[PDB]
């Protein structure tokens, strides 16, 4: 069957992961222990009946990890799932990358190729990293390198914390952001990324939260992922497998990157306030704010349309909405492309954790974007690197651990390259 | 792993220390004598990172006291967190320095220094895998000043790949506390600059002036000054220790914090600063507690930061906080004053934040400031050092410990080189 | 089906629009939580059943719109179809137009085309303000402007309070009123005007209450509201839909004002000291006193009289009462129509709330009506502008948030063209 | 949003602010140490107005208290309500100023305002829409006169589209209360012509005459004066913190109160103004109260408003009451007696209304009047000027702290237009 395998690398990776495992345990019935029928894509069948899942979590931070090791979701994982080391890179590239990193990196592979052999069809990976965190960014590119001359045929998609524009945590992520760039491109397939300053303004509006957390930002996140993979694990109208995303998204093999939104993401109180139709839900899918990144869509021309819808989704309601999506004039669309959009239903519902503040909906959609709207924020990233390395800031770090600066430059290169082929793809 | 190992060297190394000692003995629920007493199994997680265990589940702190002055440690001995230390971790000569840098680095020092060295080896093997080197001393003294200095020399020597980080109590360019402090800073900073990875630069004016603008107070004594290090000292460690969202480390923030080798001097800060007496008149918003770190009366390095730009800055929170909040203030803080941060690198601060507040309060933070103002500190310096070099005063007290003139000039010309590479980035 | 939204803005505008939402619940069997036929031409069908209207609610006064997210007609609203701001106009034109509004509407806008985007046949708008407001004047105006835009063929109804000749509230009425009218004017169809003294006169002759609130003036306004509308959700032997009322009420397309006026406005206890007939009610709409304006329309010839009869009505009765009213001298007409009255009767009669003084009567009538005796009242306001703007009162506060002095003239000179016309038509 | 800076300035003008947030705390539920105690979820809707949250559910007056005076402001600490105040909004200096508005304003004002500013800033990042500072003083000191008129200017340059409003202690012209009053008057007369939107005029003879020949009371105190103040105060900006069917507001007020910017000085009023003793010989009819409203007997400043036109008035009732009764008595009015509101101006009055009446009282009203008559006051106050400045008396305390007899003839010139520009309109 459908039957695959996911990776959680680094501190918010793993976070996210934790998140995502939670909402699988709800969705497919287990309990936090391993005990309750298609939950088998994810939780390879086991010994005496308690469910264990297929995930690589990696942290060279020993902390998260451990507290993982010291949660409620515990005895769930495996002891060799989770991998541990010593010590952080400090948003450090060459770590991930080249010094450290290459150490560790053996056993992941070791892991996931014990991992493989469980599967009848192993259709291939969920990555989960950082561009920016100098664990999940390094080491994850040098992962999925690996991983490249490992398994040729199998996809090997990432979940992508993309640093928003104007706010920052750590100032050398435009460094490091590019780095993975630079190294992942020619290795992953495709790399669904999420911003958090969207995240927040999101939760502003739309859920009515303005003292949001991490925690609530990876329920987020999970959800979208959940959306994502459903198919392949329940039935559907309608089946998008993990290798569709692949050739109804990537118009060119250098154009990876999707934008992943989800809707309806509002709470309980103007919930009741609203229909909540299959229509309005495209709607506010393709409006500027409700986008999990910070894009001006306006601003930039749709390549290729994804949508999974999910629960009581009657497939005539989707046809009009789409119709109706393409006759609105500022939904740019290229000139190469009239069949914009991928349709995916789902005869399964959404399910809502305790605590996760988006309420019981009987329909809901996750949506996947490629644009050259993405290219705004890829210019300003350039942008800030290029002011960042004149003067020659934190470069004796990198440096100083294993690197030519000569790499920076053909960094620099490659998204100028990008650039250009966006422009092109608007032409 | 991440295991720090702590050295304090001079009379105000050790004072400090005992004040750190005790602090974080309270955090992670160890009694005076050495016994837990905890009911979190979060304090115990990482109590590996500055305490060994002992047979009959007894915890000693991976401290090493050094002085050639003899008695002062006697003192931390005779105190009631003196109990915790290990005996043979006590490293102490038989002489004075008279304040004299050149005895504490090249003679005297010398002498005491093999036996610290041997120390610091042994302390090294327990751990799984070291983070670095923790110090606590004083420039205008003799021992922790010039004894500091070689020391910290020795052990980069041996452990160039293990982070040297330095809580340095430096001069009061004002109101000056010894005779020949000037040269005994200018002595040690030449070494720092080159020996450590980081400095955190504390004055007991720039404490002085918290404690009577900021918090109130009156009849500060040692103790006070030395409890307001220790809360700094143990909130730049606490991403070692503890869990959180986004977790620090000493080469996170180095690697933040330091956009050109040398330019490593930092200005410490603590937040929330209020009175005791006015508690009820505020309260803990993110929004408070940031405008608390960035004001200059706040800051205990003697600059006024509004008299440079910042290249970086990193803020540390405890307790369990809205993210949105954090970042959005930072945001705002930047756009709204973005003179004040060097417009070269964008995004000059940086968060990290811990789920586990401090004893009493439920939301702290802990502030590290990079800024060119701190030229101003250096240059007073040296204009004090050349006053007295121009007219050779007082230096037979050093040329008759065989220092030489020609190493005095080199190293006012490196302190003259560093500023004018802050003032490159103002 | 003939399917509508209403909008209700400002101080005054809210407080009308709750009134009117309490009317609707009484009349379509609705609870205050949204709970229970042809109800759905307000209240757009719903998720779970409980029913929510279809209501732009909107102050840059916080005050009242909280008082009403606090009240008993609470959660019947959606979060979103109130808004709000921060402060006061406080009665300054220049605040609602040009400088603070000019940030709202536009999401004022955005809730009006998702609330469009429910009907399957928008007739149009209903809209409540202020001839006087600072908010519902200036910002009103913009908001009518910007529909003007973004519904060309939809009609909007517009409901006014005119400051009436002698009494008065806040000093700068004159100007705003002014202003409004300037701005209004040509992207409005109806503007059903009603003074307050004009009812409060009525109250203490018909009604037989010498202590009103204006509360009470809510209700009063709520039910001429519900008498307007029925039609269109009730059945009827004549249904008079909301597009009726710009052909048989607009003669010529800027005299866009008619007077709305209600009978029998009798207590319970001189009723039995009456038999309520279709003819005396008639008579009664007809007499100067009891019009909800200070006009004497002796003073000043008929346009369009259109006339909304609710209850046990036999239209025969109907005929003889406007072959009556033909007939009389006093109730003049112009020179240049002949059919002057347009009848709707409808088989469901008013309802009364409980706290409304109008007492249970089986049969009423809504009344509207242009003439030329509209024009003094104008005139009166014109005056009162020019006797204000010669010596240049407050005019320093409007030209100092962003205001041309020029306008006023331009204003002033509409009305002039406006009087002139009025003029024309009585010849 | 809505939120209000109070600003207390001299030993009048913190007097008054103790009874002030006194009345507000009674007003809003708040007990003497600044906890709730209310049984209405009214008093907290808008308790944001005036008070910041702190942690316990604790209420802190949005107040600052200014005196160069020491030991005034000590009194207000020491008293019941002077515990709600926050330590570190009492600013204050170490000298006096000899009811001296020259050192007020230039000289020991100066040195002092830079912290009530920092403070005023730090105080105006908690609104979320600032609708402006309140300030109480007097005219005819030196602190809040002169001080007072200098930090009005710095918060006006700083917070020009916020609203200004001071209520002032003016003097009593037929018996004047200090020597140098009438120099300080005309100065501070000067700055707030210019610096302030609306200043409400308040004199102690009006006050002592509405005691003595309105309530029927004797032996009255400053305590009793600063009780009628406060409840003009409060009754100013009801509506800003409860509901009502027509709400006011600061601008709202001044919209309809200021036809011409300089002419923005008030006459307020309160009524039912009547006797203790003889309470059930009178009523609360609305027309009974307007007649209490618009009696001359019943007003707060110095004037004989039947010497003048209203050039407008505004009423602002508190209490459930008839619309029709409102609008018909004010209508009656102005029928009745046309010629004392200015004919060029239809439409003299306003009214507005809340539902909330303060403790007592069933139906409550504020009276705020600008007439033509109040150029009596300046005439008075500028002859004052004239026959003391032409002899330069008492004038050589003033040109010894830097001011010059330029500036003098300036004030006095500009008193003059104003008082011209009043008599036009009359
Ligand atoms: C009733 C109550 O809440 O009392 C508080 C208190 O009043 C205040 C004023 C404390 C008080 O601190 C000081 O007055 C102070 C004295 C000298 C130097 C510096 C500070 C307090 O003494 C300090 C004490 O701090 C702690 O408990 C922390 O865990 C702190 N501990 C120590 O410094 C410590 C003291 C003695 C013995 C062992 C440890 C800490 C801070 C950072 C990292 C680790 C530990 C607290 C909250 C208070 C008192 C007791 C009055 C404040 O300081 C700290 C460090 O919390 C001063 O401003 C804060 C705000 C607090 O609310
Ligand atoms: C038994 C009874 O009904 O007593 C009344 C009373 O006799 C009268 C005479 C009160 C009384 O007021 C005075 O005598 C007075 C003294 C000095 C200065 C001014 C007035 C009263 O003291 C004042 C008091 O006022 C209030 O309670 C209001 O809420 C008022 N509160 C305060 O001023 C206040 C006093 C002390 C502590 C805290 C607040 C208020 C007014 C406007 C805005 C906010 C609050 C009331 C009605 C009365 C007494 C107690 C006798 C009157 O005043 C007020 C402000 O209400 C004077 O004329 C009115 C009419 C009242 O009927
Ligand atoms: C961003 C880096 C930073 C730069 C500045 C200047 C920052 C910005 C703001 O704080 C974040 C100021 C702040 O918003 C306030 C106005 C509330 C306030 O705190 O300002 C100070 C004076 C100010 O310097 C003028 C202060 O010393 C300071 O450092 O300010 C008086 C103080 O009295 C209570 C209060 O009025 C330096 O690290
Ligand atoms: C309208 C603005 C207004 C103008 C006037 C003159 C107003 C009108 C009326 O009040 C509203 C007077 C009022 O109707 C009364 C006759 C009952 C009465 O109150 O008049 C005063 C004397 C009168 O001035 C003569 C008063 O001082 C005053 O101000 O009157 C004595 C008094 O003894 C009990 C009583 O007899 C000034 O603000
Ligand atoms: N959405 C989300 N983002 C996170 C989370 N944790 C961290 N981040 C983001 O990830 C980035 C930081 O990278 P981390 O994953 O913390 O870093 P790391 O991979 O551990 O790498 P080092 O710590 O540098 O070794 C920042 O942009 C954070 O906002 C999380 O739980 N959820
Ligand atoms: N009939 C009726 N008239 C009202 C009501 N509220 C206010 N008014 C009238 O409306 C006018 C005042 O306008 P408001 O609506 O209060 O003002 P606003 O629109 O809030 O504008 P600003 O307050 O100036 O920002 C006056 O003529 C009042 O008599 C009400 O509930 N019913
Ligand atoms: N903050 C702080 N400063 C100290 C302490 N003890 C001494 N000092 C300062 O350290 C300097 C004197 O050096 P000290 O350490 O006593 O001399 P040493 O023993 O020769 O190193 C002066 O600037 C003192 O103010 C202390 O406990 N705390
Ligand atoms: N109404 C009132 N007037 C006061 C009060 N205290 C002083 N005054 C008056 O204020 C003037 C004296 O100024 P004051 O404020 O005491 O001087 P300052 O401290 O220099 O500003 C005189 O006209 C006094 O009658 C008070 O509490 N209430
Ligand atoms: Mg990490
Ligand atoms: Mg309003």
């Amino acid at each position: 069957m459908r039957e695959c395998i996911s990776i959680h690398v680094g501190q918010a990776g793993v976070q996210i992961g934790n998140a995502c495992w939670e909402l699988y345990c709800l969705e497919h019935g287990i309990q936090p222990d391993g005990q309750m029928d298609s939950f088998n894509t994810f939780f390879s069948e086991t010994g005496a009946g308690k469910h264990v899942p297929r995930a690589v979590f990696v942290d060279l931070e020993p902390t998260v990890i451990d507290e993982v090791r010291t949660g409620t979701y515990r005895q769930l994982f495996h002891p060799e799932q989770l991998i541990t080391g010593k010590e952080d890179a400090a948003n450090n590239y060459a770590r991930g990358h080249y010094t450290i990193g290459k150490e560790i990196i053996d056993l992941v592979l070791d892991r996931i190729r014990k991992l493989a052999d469980q599967c009848t069809g192993l259709q291939g990976f969920l990555v989960f990293h950082s561009f920016g965190g100098g664990t999940g960014s390094g080491f994850t590119s040098l992962l999925m390198e690996r991983l490249s001359v490992d398994y040729g045929k199998k996809s090997k998609l990432e979940f992508s914390i993309y640093p928003a524009p104007q706010v920052s945590t750590a100032v050398v992520e435009p460094y490091n952001s590019i780095l993975t760039t630079h190294t992942t491109l020619e290795h992953s397939d495709c790399a669904f990324m999420v911003d958090n300053e969207a995240i927040y303004d999101i939760c502003r509006r739309n859920l009515d939260i303005e003292r949001p957390t991490y925690t609530n930002l990876n329920r987020l996140i999970s959800q979208i992922v959940s959306s994502i993979t459903a198919s392949l694990r329940f039935d559907g109208a309608l089946n998008v497998d993990l290798t569709e995303f692949q050739t109804n998204l990537v118009p060119y093999p250098r154009i990876h990157f999707p934008l992943a939104t989800y809707a309806p993401v509002i709470s309980a109180e103007k919930a009741y306030h609203e229909q909540l139709s299959v229509a309005e839900i495209t709607n506010a899918c393709f409006e500027p704010a409700n986008q999990m990144v910070k894009c001006d869509p306006r601003h930039g021309k749709y390549m290729a349309c994804c949508l999974l819808y999910r629960g009581d989704v009657v497939p005539k309601d989707v046809n009009a909405a789409i119709a109706t999506i393409k006759t609105k004039r500022t939904i740019q669309f290229v000139d190469w492309c009239p069949t914009g959009f991928k349709v995916g239903i789902n005869y399964q519902p959404p399910t809502v954790v305790p605590g996760g503040d988006l309420a019981k909906v009987q329909r809901a959609v996750c949506m996947l974007s490629n644009t050259t709207a993405i290219a705004e924020a890829w210019a300003r990233l350039d942008h800030k690197f290029d002011l960042m390395y004149a003067k020659r800031a934190f470069v004796h770090w990198y440096v100083g651990e294993g690197m030519e600066e000569g790499e920076f430059s053909e960094a620099r290169e490659d998204m100028a390259a990008l650039e250009k082929d966006y422009e092109e793809v608007g032409v | 792993m991440r295991e720090i190992v702590h050295i304090q060297a001079g009379q105000c190394g050790n004072q400090i220390g005992a004040k750190f000692w005790e602090v974080i003995s309270d955090e992670h629920g160890i009694d005076p004598t050495g016994s837990y007493h905890g009911d979190s199994d979060l304090q115990l997680e990482r109590i590996n990172v500055y305490y060994n265990e002992a047979a009959g589940n007894k915890y000693v702190p991976r401290a090493i006291l050094v002085d050639l002055e003899p008695g002062t440690m006697d003192s931390v001995r005779s105190g009631p967190f003196g109990q915790i230390f290990r005996p043979d971790n006590f490293v102490f000569g038989q002489s004075g320095a008279g304040n004299n840098w050149a005895k504490g680095h090249y003679t005297e020092g010398a002498e005491l220094v093999d036996s610290v060295l041997d120390v610091v080896r042994k302390e090294s093997e327990s751990c799984d895998c070291l983070q670095g080197f923790q110090l606590t001393h004083s420039l205008g003294g003799g021992t922790g000043s010039g004894m500091g200095t070689l020391l910290i020399s020795k052990i980069r020597e041996e452990y160039p790949d293990r982070i040297m980080n330095t809580f340095s109590v430096v001069p009061s360019p004002k109101v000056s506390d010894t005779v020949v402090e000037p040269y005994n800073a200018t002595l040690s900073v030449h070494q720092l600059v080159e020996n450590t990875d980081e400095t955190y630069c504390i004055d007991n004016e720039a404490l002085y002036d918290i404690c009577f603008r900021t918090l109130k107070l009156t009849t500060p004594t040692y103790g006070d000054l030395n409890h307001l290090v220790s809360a700094t000292m143990s909130g730049v460690t606490t991403c070692l220790r503890f869990p959180g969202q986004l977790n620090a480390d000493l080469r996170k923030l180095a690697v933040n914090m330091v956009p050109f080798p040398r330019l490593h001097f930092f200005m410490p800060g603590f937040a929330p600063l209020t009175s005791r007496g006015s508690q009820q008149y505020r309260a803990l918003t993110v929004p408070e507690l940031t405008q608390q770190m960035f004001d200059a009366k706040n800051m205990m390095a003697a600059c006024d930061p509004r008299h440079g730009r910042y290249l970086t800055v990193a803020a540390v929170f405890r307790g369990r906080m809205s993210m949105k909040e954090v970042d959005e203030q930072m945001l705002n803080v930047q756009n709204k004053n973005s003179s004040y941060f060097v417009e070269w690198i964008p995004n000059n601060v940086k968060t990290a934040v811990c789920d586990i507040p401090p004893r009493g309060l439920k939301m702290s933070a802990t502030f590290i400031g990079n800024s060119t103002a701190i030229q101003e500190l250096f240059k007073r310096i040296s204009e004090q050092f050349t006053a007295m070099f121009r007219r050779k005063a007082f230096l037979h007290w050093y040329t008759g410990e065989g220092m030489d003139e020609m190493e005095f000039t080199e190293a006012e010309s490196n302190m003259n080189d560093l500023v004018s590479e802050y003032q490159q980035y103002q």
